């Protein structure tokens, strides 16, 4: 006996239903109102009593007539998962939008799920090499980890992620999930083409990647449950198929934003800045539904659009809490032109310990950090009084630091086109060696511009020859 | 125009019908709104402040607001278990922990 | 005469009304009305008041419906009978909007008769799917040096134009429309763009000057102007970009390439702010609505280059942001930046210091704009963007002992800066840009002292045409340099440089 | 649920009242007794508005209630419980509000659909009848649900008439047509 | 030419005020009564057409 | 060691470090991970305190790390606002000082 | 506000006897010219000069609308305007005065501008 109801209110995309039957679908149940445009999926979010629930509406509202029939789908939206998800781009409702036709469902699982137990957790520590110079030296990634970017310009964020996909996911052989929450349709199309081109998606062939894509035009409520869907697909691989996976999530600021949008309408008096007074709990659940359990290792990559680049804003702040390593990307380093735009004084990783990457690696990094910090420190003095009129000891430091800053550059392979420079990918072992030498001033005797926008030490030597001509 | 939490129509109609509950206004009470993990239950007038209240779902929740008719019981669990019109029976104990 | 027009109008009122739905207004003011009845209303419908004003229902509440007045309060009076238009907000779309100024309702404010329009189409629509997108490859030529190669733009491409308030922001876009005069006076329909200039939050006088400018440059016949002046009601202004984009989609859905310039979305933000506050919804971040991101994203992502299967059309989008205090950090600017791909930040200091237009290249980026490029202007212009962001660095620490390597770069950089400069309302041929860039890249502008670089440029162009317009004709058809063209350019450039 | 949920605060009382007397039947009786005590309440000047207005306690209000049930001993008991409710909720300014609403629900239950034919002037009885006939024979009131229709005179409307009921109106007045005509020749 | 166009506008507002004068005449007449009868029979036809 | 608002993985690493130094042989870890309910998070410092008092009661000496009280405050902010608890407090409700002080 | 059609399609430079004005920032029809600087530089005299210029230049009118005008200054302006004869009893009166007052309610401060605009 399907629970029938009427649409009491349509205040924005937070429709309210009044079930006529005494049967009441519980919180996080899902309802389908059969739309003359298709269907609208709504999800029960409050019971306000007098048989009036208040429901989040996951598809674009309009043409709603107050009184329209409701039907209870029951429970959270249950997507269909399987190996058959691989090679599909699926909508929030899980229906293939790349028109691969309906998935041959194996197990269909509710989007919401409880986060794995403390007991379930197992702590990994394996290095995951990136091949990006700055990443390798300053903040070595680990396999199974939760990796983080805190970019302000999505133009840079997407490139960074693309590079990571290009390097890591070809090396990786296990399943991989790309979930793009609220990102540009054109960019999404680029990825789809690119992935198909690099065979990771081979539609005629087989795909070891699955895709969930959420466009930023999609209504806020839809964007809210794009994430949960992706986590379910990931969970199916991690748990049910047991396979070691990968996961990319970008832009997870949009998850936060969507919540902030709905919050007012839901009837919650907003917390500071504007972020929902439920921010910590909502974020918490999401980031604890991404885990490396003892049944699988899911390396996750999260991209945060820091709004106004203010890290001090609470929403970026609460993101910082649940990440193993972060590599904040900022506008200043972008202005300096250095791609990658990673701040070298604002990166950290749990794996930066010398017990992990060895004392020699740690020592090399230590010197880089200290030198750059000095360089940042003398920026005031440099402007007020000539750099010439600085101490002899300091001038060596300044010259070294100017070189180090330039050295940190490395053309990307994916954006070899965009940079217009053929990409550079350099070994981690090579990187440590190269920086060690530079710190010992071995190659300090050749142009500063020779270190600029180029890769490895050997390349610098060659670029000296080029410059010399 | 005033809107009182006792103007809930099921309560209100019961009062008009004369006959109304008691004891579900002592040791029991019926949920009437619940969402955001924050319930508001009608009843429980023997509740002491900070007490732990057993939702019939099985959720345990302390009570942090004793309002002029609806006790606001903060759930310790997800509200996807709790649902409207449930009975909650007062644990009768303010929270306590084993120490050793 | 006047009598005949009056007679036409009296004859033009016919038939007595047939209505069977109404509501009656409760409390009205604040540009929101609360109506009693209309229980059969559709959501986001257009309703017509007895005052004759029309509004869009936003809040359907169990006892009241809250219309939003697209118009002025003075018109409306309490307890008036509102009858449902019966249609979700739609605006006439069609071919005959071509060469017409219109307001956002679609009422022709140029008043060049009633609009000839194929259809009307709903204001809000979902953007084309992933599968309906084919990656860009056809460029739009702007005829402005740096724009047309250092920050190149595609077709269907979404790239920001951001910068300082009233730096004649508008002019950059006008020049694009002008450059595409011979493209749009072209007979190749693929080369035809149909450009919509949305003027939001602008003085009606200023818009009229723009219209007159466009009609002076006889560009009106290929362009539509949508106008939403400052005087026009704040909700109407809110609905103005969305409506304009619908018109663009009709062109797009003819599979015909187009462009829409939304000048200025910053005024849409203020408008939406007003609406939100008057809807008494809590202020978002920086006191701009919390759904402001959604407002922009739903608007912006409608621009697309349709997939070959599903047409071929495009609707290029350049949205013009009025940066308050010229600081790009700020909620409204950053939100736009994240949506757009590429930016065209403009620097005021440089603008004052005679780079017209002054395209800051530190804060101008272009990502997928450089996937639609003329291969000739890709070959000649390779990495010049990097070079002039080395010039930026070099002069950073120039203001000191300058190594000969840096000094050479500075000398080139400064000379290149002279080359960059353009003269407003003078668009340049793509073909003509190819030799000029070759010269500078190959450092032949060492050969002309900085002061006389401008003289060289014009003279060089005259030289090139006279010496051999064959090269330019070749670049006109081939559009990709060959070894012969490359050599011819080396030879020609050295020859002119000498004289 | 009640015939026509008007919603609204004070109509939560009406809704409650309606369903409470609906399940025990005798809604007409309740309504009639409520009307009768309401009418003599308005026709009693102290406690006609000069003791319907708040300034009284719960206890002082209660003694006002006791006087009210002296005024017509035996109402219908549900409405005597309603008086208790009103005392306890300490509302009595929205007493006539509830009365009107209970009437709307009641005569909706009866199916007596009262309408209105606002006009500029008092209309012919032939006009009344012809419109009533037409309206009964229309889709709008198909009949099955009784039709009451009231012509009212409003000076503001200048000529014509507007028929209204069910949120479905035919507005065929003169004033509006003149307005539109004027407007179109001001263009 | 400018005055010619101006004269067309001036004529339009003059004849507009003549229309207002006609309105004042119309609402006076027991055409006001007879056209109410016209509205009445029309409304009967409309409402019967439903 | 009281851990409020922290992910299970962080806590798990801590216990691994502690087990490595064999110091879990004298430590108690009271945890309320980010996932765990906001009421449970609010209750977590005060019940950790109670555990501490048992040491005090025995006359023994002990040390309690309250990491982060800031996350308790956020939890109490969300709790208070969800309670309809009236003051914003600059985004943290009035009486947060009373909570921390006690 | 006047219609799109009623907007004039060109802005002609309004002449002012002051050469400095006509050189470095030419005034024009329908123009909004935003004064900057502080009173006592001769703000009032500059404004007065413009009235004189307007009378010769066009023979137009002016209306000095003062939004929340300081009443001390208002006395002065009336006296000065009388003295410079731009207002003269039975004599010529070009400028019409609407003076705002900060003692008048905020609402009346809002409406002074609209009153001036109508005139």
């Amino acid at each position: 006996t399907p629970i029938t109801g009427k649409v009491t209110a349509v205040i924005g995309a937070i429709v309210d239903v009044h079930f006529e039957q005494s049967e009441l679908p519980a919180i996080l149940n899902a309802l389908e109102i059969k739309t003359p445009q298709g269907k609208l999926v709504l999800e029960v979010a409050q019971h306000l009593g007098e048989n009036t629930v208040r429901t989040i509406a996951m598809d674009g509202t309009e043409g709603l007539v107050r009184g329209e029939k409701v039907l209870d789908t029951g429970g959270p939206i249950s997507v269909p998962v399987g190996r058959e998800t691989l090679g599909r781009i699926i909508n929030v409702i899980g229906e293939p939008i790349d028109e691969r036709g309906p998935i041959k469902s194996k197990l269909r699982k509710p989007i919401h799920a409880d986060p794995p137990s403390f007991a379930e957790q197992s702590t990994s520590a394996e290095i995951l090499e990136t091949g990006i110079k700055v990443v390798d030296l300053l903040a070595p990634y680990a396999r199974g980890g939760k990796i983080g970017l805190f970019g302000g310009a999505g133009v840079g964020k997407t490139v960074f992620i693309q590079e990571l996909i290009n390097n890591i996911a070809k090396a990786h052989g296990g399943f991989s999930v790309f979930t793009g929450v609220g990102e540009r349709t054109r960019e999404g199309n680029d990825l789809y083409r690119e992935m198909k081109e690099t065979g990771v998606i081979n539609l005629e062939g087989e795909s070891k990647v699955a895709l969930v894509f959420g466009q930023m035009n999609e209504p806020p409520g839809a964007r809210a449950r794009v994430a949960l869907t992706g986590l379910t697909i990931a969970e199916y691989f991690r748990d049910e198929e047991g396979q070691d996976v990968l996961l990319f999530i970008d832009n997870i600021f949009r998850f936060t934003q969507a919540g902030s949008e709905v919050s007012a309408l839901l009837g919650r008096i907003p917390s500071a800045v504007g972020y929902q007074p439920t921010l910590a709990t909502d974020m918490g659940l999401l980031q604890e539904r991404i885990t490396t359990t003892k049944k699988g290792s899911v390396t996750s990559v999260q991209a945060v659009y820091v709004p106004a680049d203010d890290l001090t804003d609470p929403a970026p702040a609460t993101t910082f809490a649940h990440l193993d390593a972060t590599t904040v990307l900022s506008r200043g380093i972008s202005e300096l032109g250095i791609y990658p735009a990673v701040d070298p004084l604002d990166s950290k990783s749990r794996l930066l310990d010398a017990a992990v990457v060895g004392q020699e690696h740690y020592d090399v990094a230590s010197k880089v950090q200290e030198t750059l910090q000095t360089y940042k420190s003398l920026q005031d003095i440099i402007a007020i009084l000539g750099m010439d009129e600085l101490s002899e000891q300091d001038k060596l430091t300044v010259e070294r630091a100017r070189k180090i800053q330039r050295f940190l550059s490395q053309p990307f392979a994916v954006a070899e086109v965009f940079t217009g420079i053929p990409g550079k990918l350099v070994r981690l072992k090579d990187t440590v060696a190269s920086f060690k030498a530079v710190l010992e001033g071995k190659y300090d005797n050749i142009p500063e511009h020779a270190f600029y926008m180029v890769g490895g030490i050997e390349d610098v030597v060659a670029k000296a020859e080029k410059l010399a001509a | 125009t005033k809107a009182q939490p006792t103007e809930v129509s099921s309560i209100l109609e019961e009062r008009i019908k004369g006959v109304s509950d008691e004891a579900n206004l002592n040791e029991t009470g019926r949920v009437l709104a619940v969402g955001d993990g924050i319930a508001r239950v009608f009843g429980l007038n023997n509740i002491q402040a900070e007490e732990l209240v057993e939702f019939s779902s099985g959720v345990k929740g302390m009570a942090l607001n004793l309002e002029p008719g609806q006790v606001g019981i903060v759930l310790f669990g997800s509200d996807r278990l709790v649902k409207e019109g449930e009975l909650v029976k007062r644990t009768g104990n303010i929270v306590d922990v084993p120490v050793g | 005469e006047v009598s005949s027009i009056l007679e036409e109008r009296i004859k033009g009122v016919s038939d007595e009304a047939n209505l069977n739905e109404t509501g009656r207004v409760l409390a009205v003011g604040d540009g929101i009305a609360r109506v009693f009845g209309l229980n059969n209303i559709q959501a986001e419908e257009l309703v017509e008041f007895s005052s004759g004003v029309k509004g869009m229902a936003l809040n359907l509440e169990p006892g009241q419906v809250g219309i939003v007045l697209f118009g002025s309060d003075r018109l409306v009076k309490e307890g008036e009978l509102v009858k449902r238009t019966g249609n979700i907000v739609d605006v006439p779309v069609g071919p005959g909007l071509l060469g017409r100024v219109v307001d956002a309702l679609g009422n022709p404010i140029d008043g060049k008769g009633p609009i000839d329009a194929a259809g009307r189409s709903r204001a809000q629509v979902k953007a084309p799917g992933i599968l309906p997108r084919r990656s860009v490859h056809e460029p739009v030529q702007t005829g402005l040096k740096a724009v047309d190669a250092l920050v190149p733009i595609g077709r269907g491409q979404r790239e920001l134009i951001i910068g300082d308030r009233q730096t004649g922001k508008t002019a950059v876009a006008l020049d694009t429309i002008l450059n595409q005069k011979r493209w749009n006076n072209g007979s190749d329909e693929s080369k035809k763009l149909y450009c919509v200039y949305v003027a939001v939050g602008q003085k009606r006088s200023t818009v009229a000057q723009l219209v007159q400018t466009l009609e002076q440059h006889d560009a009106m016949k290929y362009s539509i102007i949508v106008a939403a002046t400052a005087s026009e009601a704040a909700p109407l202004q809110y609905l103005a970009p969305f409506t304009a984009a619908s018109i663009g989609e009709w062109f797009r859905d003819n599979g015909k390439h187009a462009l829409i310039v939304y000048d200025d979305l910053s005024k849409q933000a203020v408008a939406y702010r007003q609406l939100s506050l008057l809807l008494r919804r809590p202020p978002g971040r920086e006191a701009y609505p919390g759904d402001v991101f959604y407002l922009h994203s739903r608007l912006l992502e409608r621009a697309a280059k349709l997939s070959e299967k599903e047409g071929s059309g495009s609707l290029t989008a350049l949205p013009v942001i009025e940066t308050q205090g010229g600081d790009v950090s700020a909620y409204i600017p950053t939100n736009v930046i994240s949506i757009t791909d590429g930016q065209i930040f403009l620097e005021a200091e440089l603008f004052y210091k005679g780079i017209r237009p002054a395209i800051n290249v530190g804060l101008s980026v272009s990502r997928v704009g450089s996937a639609a490029q003329v291969k000739a202007l890709k070959q000649v212009a390779g990495s010049l963007k990097l070079f002039l962001a080395q010039y930026r660095e070099v002069a950073a620490f120039a203001q000191s002992d300058l190594d000969a390597s840096t000094k050479q770069t500075l000398v080139r950089g400064e000379r290149l800066t002279q080359l960059l400069k353009q003269n407003q309302y003078s668009p340049l041929a793509t073909e003509e840009q190819v030799p000029l860039i070759y010269a500078g890249v190959n450092g032949h502008l060492d050969g002309i002292e900085l002061s006389r670089i401008g003289e060289f440029e014009s003279s060089f162009l005259s030289y090139l045409k006279s010496n051999h317009n064959e090269l330019l004709t070749e670049i006109r058809e081939k559009g990709e340099l060959s070894k012969e063209l490359l050599a011819s350019l080396k030879s020609a450039t050295e020859s002119f440089v000498a004289t | 649920p009640p015939p026509v949920r008007l919603f609204g605060v004070e109509g939560t009382y009406a809704t409650a009242l309606y369903q409470a007397a609906a399940k025990n039947s005798s809604i007409d009786a309740a309504f009639q007794s409520l009307q009768k005590v309401e009418s003599t309440v308005k026709k009693n000047p102290k406690l006609g508005h000069l003791l319907l207005n708040p300034a009284l306690s719960l206890k002082d209000r209660n003694s006002v209630i006791d006087a009210i049930v002296e005024t017509h001993k035996n109402l219908d008991g549900y409405v005597v419980n309603l008086l208790k409710v009103l005392s306890e909720n300490n509302r009595l300014g929205c007493f006539e509000k509830i009365a009107s609403d209970f009437g709307v629900l009641n005569d909706a239950h009866n199916g007596l659909l009262k309408g209105t034919v606002t006009s500029a002037e008092p209309l012919d009885p032939k006009s009344f009848k012809r419109i009533e006939k037409a309206l009964s024979a229309s889709k709008l009131v198909g009949q099955g649900k009784s039709l009451k229709l009231e012509n009212v005179v409003k000076p503001e409307i200048k000529g014509g008439l507007i028929v209204e009921l069910g949120d479905k109106t035919v507005d065929l007045s003169i004033s509006t047509k003149i307005q539109k005509l004027n407007k179109v020749l001001e263009d | 030419v400018r005055y010619e166009a101006s004269l067309r506008q001036l004529e339009q507002r003059q004849l507009a005020k003549s229309v207002i004068s006609r309105v004042q005449s119309e609402l006076g007449n027991p055409k006001f009564q007879e056209k109410v009868l016209q509205q009445s029979i029309s409304e009967i036809e409309q409402l019967l057409s439903k």
